[PDB]
RNA sequence: GCGUACGGCCAUACUACCGGGAAUACACCUGAACCCGUUCGAUUUCAGAAGUUAAGCCUGGUCAGGCCCAGUUAGUACUGAGGUGGGCGACCACUUGGGAACACUGGGUGCUGUACGCUU
RNA sequence: AUUGCUCAGGCAGAACAGAAAUCUCCCAGGGAGGAGAAGGCCAAAGGUGCUGCUGAUGCUGCGACUCUCAGUACGAGUCCGAAACGUG
RNA sequence: GUGAAUGGGUGCGGACAGGCAUGCUUCUUUGCCACGACAGGAGGCUGUGUAACAGCAGUUCUCCCCGUCUUCUGAGCAUGUU
RNA sequence: GCGCGGAUAGCUCAGUCGGUAGAGCAGGGGAUUCAUAAUCCCCGUGUCCUUGGUUCGAUUCCGAGUCCGCGCACCA
């Protein structure tokens, strides 16, 4: 494209939403990051610092290092042949904390819960499977499926 | 003359005849970078670590602090259920 | 010719609307940002505030600690319960914002536990109190937060928080916007500031408007009179708020603090 | 009983209309000599040392330049207020027409000479017009005008033209045109 | 959905909980210690089933 | 059933118009000796409490504008994979999957946390 | 940097004064401004007035990084540590 | 103002998971004393086995409550236990 | 198609790197002359092809289209 900018091609990018400009509110500051948090670097155009390049636009990283206003990740980029765990600093308007191991932290603690209580049954999560023989006694009558005919107003309505 | 500089023909093909893989997936990363304050937490807390026998003996008499109240208690409890279990008997 | 409507259907539907404490003209969310924002090295260790607010007929100031779900408040002072310290007219003045800023102090070191440590100043000086950390626990540190107040040289807002700082929180604080302070020389006047806080200037308007025109003073200052406050015994009242204050700071009725 | 509640609801008391502030203006159009002499007048009519206002677009016709000095002005408030503008409405007879009045109420007048309304000296500065623009109220109109918990009056309070007149015509005494 | 505002609400409700988590976790802190205490007496009631019937 | 302070989400909360508001309040409100600030005590600061819910704030209404929701548009548009399918092409149909958008219809018009109170 | 304020444009009004001088009120999500190309961003403000300043090279043979990329440099930029400062 | 299809990042556990107790720090916190002092009551309780919960075992037992003494900040790194 | 220059009162030329404009001739008035020309005293005459940022203002700043002229267009 000839221009390879820090914020070549971000019209799109790094546009706001429709009805949501402004800079971010303050749960986006009472957040809190950990070493090894796993976090959705995802830039925020009301604040123009510590932004990430554009090439961590929707990579979800592991924090590694936390500095006073910014955070540290350690995000995977494949660069042709290879993998490189690229560092950002980036500050913490423009990472979210990701809920990636959301269902996985649910299940285990479920689990957990049963097997140190004693209720529960410990989930496995199957697919979604094949069903059994039913007998269905199912008063509804069937409607009648089929072709209809054909006519060139109901097509061509104008 | 003029030529035909630039393609992705190939690539793919060339990047995936090994397998796409981060080089230290288990290896630690340095500690150059990490923020100052905490690695110089990192070394006065390794610097006063107790050893192991005197964690061994700290933590056995942290047990031992409320001992003359638990087996006390125990063992009234253990007294009592005798009772319990004759009375569970009648149900 | 008619007003091309500009609250069109479109203008409506594309508009954006502010924060609602925002419209409210409540919050300021730049100085809250600014303030609030904690360093993300103290994981989860909040930035408590003292919120100072003030109205026609009160003055309100709370330890504030900012959360997700909502502002936590610890240890509320407001400046209509000095009557059950024995502070029974002038509330909202210099006099009454000191005094509820050092209930609130008192309070707040009650609620933690350093109350009986770290006592501030007793006699209130006009002077710079400064909280010396002591062996153990230090002192309490909160924030001031003004709002959407204006801040000036001689503001109840900074009474309210010379109340605290005497009271022992460790607010930081500059005597920069303070009665005494002269921003020409760089320096305070204490006495003067003292004079405020005791309510001098109020007992010497009092004083000037019993000499002279005998009217006014009950045009203002009915109720004043109405109690059984007198110019000359509005310093002593306040004193005494003080020393009932720091004597029982979390009452709540009458029955702690008098009928002894 | 409505009608009772309703007509005592608008016969309120903070329901008085005031004098918010009475502004009076001199466009000069010239940089300092006449300038400086209308100054002094307004501040001998006013109380207060007056403002200068500045050009704001460079116009080769009217003979302004950018930030230059054209005009001047003040902002009186209350007492003094009001006998100026008792004095401006005596020039005036007392009377005014409808279309001196605005939109929201507030309403304007400007005259020639300066003199008749109660200063001495003429020369020393000059004959200077000018604009007496009053701006009314009712108590309670700080609301828009505060910067915390401010809101914006409602219709029932905001004055009109018509209320504004027929007040004009009571206090005063006057006449209005057509 | 998945529009920006759906995301962001739940993100808010992600920490939101995550607060609360953390409000109520010295509280689940004392209920997960005796449920260790409980997973103590499970292993060793078992240990003592199997001593007993060897 | 509510008030205030601080908020979170930031229109089901906004904009306009018409009404009602018990208490605590909040608010308008009164003055300028001081702190302070102004061209103007308008804002602001200080000091008050005579009056008023008139406005602000809260609340009720509107086939109001907006916003939100559900249906519906619609298995329509589009589309991954496939064919020695059709067609001169333009492009279309078929097989196997995925599957909207505007519009239209109708309904709705903030929830709630901490603290201090009112209502008792 | 504090702080106050709100912009383009428009209705209405005021001696000369008019389409266009200055003043007042209401409306105005930004249709302004932020040096410049375009894009993004921003309203008690990354706009602007006033004022105060010099953080316009964070002491070093001083770090980790990001864009570029061979994962080289220059350049540009992000994030830190702590001396000394500005503003509050 | 909406927004697919196709796509991209991450995660999906040990038999290293998960939980529990304790230590250290000049870092953070108001959050130290304290690796401290004191401490009552109720109880067919707890576990394996079961929709018949019978039966069987007793391990510093279960609950008020991980109590009170103003009441005990986190983070990082370790020591043990399961 | 390429590169360049130019359009300013009736004619011809200046002013072309932002605070409204000139020179000569011309045209209109008066005078000298018997009368015209020369000569003397005066006067008006230009939205600076047309279109846009316009720094507050543009002939004078950039940007297109018109109108006029110039040069290049080779080995083919």
């Amino acid at each position: 494209p000839h221009s390879w900018g820090k914020k070549a091609r971000t019209r799109d990018l790094f546009s706001k939403g429709f009805r949501c400009h402004g800079r971010p509110s303050l749960s986006t500051y009472l957040a809190v990051f950990k070493i090894g948090d796993y976090v959705d670097v995802v830039t925020d155009p009301s604040v123009q610092k510590g932004q990430p390049s554009k090439v961590f636009q929707g990579k979800t990283g592991t924090v590694w290092n936390v500095t006073p206003r910014a955070v540290g990740v350690l995000v995977n980029k494949r660069v042709r042949g290879r993998i490189v765990r690229k560092k950002i600093s980036v500050r913490t308007e423009h990472v979210r904390k990701s809920r990636c191991q959301q269902d996985f932290k649910e299940r285990v603690r479920h689990n957990e819960l049963v097997k140190r209580t004693g209720v529960g049954k410990k989930i496995k999560r199957q697919p979604v499977g094949p069903r059994e023989g039913q007998l269905l006694k199912l008063r509804k009558k069937p409607i009648p499926l089929g072709a209809k005919k054909f006519v060139f107003s109901e097509v061509y309505n104008f | 003359a003029k030529s035909k500089n630039h393609t992705n023909h190939n690539q793919n093909y060339k990047d995936h005849r090994h397998p796409i893989r981060l080089k230290g997936r288990r290896n630690q990363i340095s500690s150059k970078g990490l923020e100052q304050k905490l690695k110089k937490n990192r070394k006065k807390s390794r610097k006063g670590f107790l050893t192991p026998d005197v964690q061994k003996e700290i933590r056995e008499k942290r047990s031992k602090k409320g001992e003359a109240r638990r087996l006390k208690s125990y063992e009234k409890f253990k007294a009592k259920l005798p009772i319990w279990k004759a009375k569970h008997k009648a149900a | 010719m008619f007003v091309k409507i500009v609250k069109n259907r479109s203008y409506f539907s594309r508009l954006q609307i502010k924060y609602r404490r925002r419209r409210e003209g409540k919050t300021n969310y730049r100085k809250r940002r600014l303030l609030v924002a904690q360093d993300k090295n103290k994981y989860n260790t909040p930035k408590h505030r003292l919120c100072v607010r003030m109205s026609n007929k009160d003055i309100t100031a709370q330890i504030i600690i900012a959360k997700i779900q909502g502002d936590v408040v610890l240890a509320a002072a407001y400046a209509h319960e000095l009557p059950i310290h024995g502070a029974v007219v002038g509330l909202t003045n210099f006099a009454g914002a000191y005094a509820t800023g050092l209930l609130l102090a008192r309070r707040i070191l009650t609620k933690l536990g350093l109350a009986d440590k770290y006592v501030g100043v007793a006699e209130a000086n006009g002077e710079e109190y400064h909280v010396e950390a002591q062996e153990g626990r230090r002192p309490f540190k909160a924030f001031m937060d003004t709002g959407l107040a204006r801040v000036t040289t001689g503001a109840r807002i900074f009474a309210v928080l010379k109340g605290v700082v005497d009271g022992g929180v460790n607010v930081p604080h500059s005597m920069k916007r303070f009665p005494g302070y002269n921003r020409d020389k760089g320096e305070m006047d204490s006495e003067t500031l003292r004079e405020r806080i005791f309510a001098g200037h109020v007992a010497e308007y009092q004083k000037m408007l019993i000499r002279e025109e005998p009217e006014k003073y009950q045009e203002v200052y009915s109720q004043y009179i109405a109690k059984g406050v007198k110019p000359g015994e509005v310093e002593d009242m306040w004193a005494n708020c003080h020393a009932s204050i720091r004597a029982n700071p979390m009452a709540k009725l009458l029955s702690e603090t008098f009928e002894v | 009983n409505k009608a009772s509640k309703r007509l005592k609801k608008l016969q309120n008391p903070m329901r008085e209309i005031r004098v918010a502030k009475l502004i009076i203006n001199i466009c000069v159009g010239e940089s300092g000599d006449r300038l400086t002499r209308a100054a002094k007048v307004v501040e001998q009519l006013t109380g207060q040392t007056p403002v200068l206002s500045k050009a704001r677009l460079t116009i080769r016709s009217f003979n302004i330049r950018r930030n230059e000095k054209i005009a001047v002005h003040c902002t009186v408030r209350g007492q003094k207020a009001e006998e100026l503008l008792e004095r401006g409405l005596k020039v005036k007879e007392f009377e005014l027409k409808k279309k001196n009045f605005s939109k929201n109420g507030n309403f304007g007048f400007g005259i020639n000479e300066h003199i008749d309304l109660g200063i001495k000296y003429d020369p020393n500065t000059g004959i200077y017009g000018m604009d007496f623009y009053v701006v009314l109220e009712r108590r309670g109109f700080r609301v828009a005008r505060k910067k915390r918990k401010s809101g914006k009056v409602g219709k029932a309070h905001k004055i009109t033209k018509k209320e504004s007149i027929k007040w004009f015509i009571e206090k005063f005494d006057g006449i209005v045109t057509d | 959905n998945n529009c920006f505002r759906r995301v962001y609400h739940s993100n808010w409700e992600y920490l939101l909980s995550l607060e609360k988590e953390a409000d109520a976790e010295p509280k689940q802190k004392a209920l997960r210690y005796k449920q260790e205490k409980k997973q103590q007496f499970r292993e060793k009631g078992l240990k003592l089933a199997a001593a007993k019937t060897a």
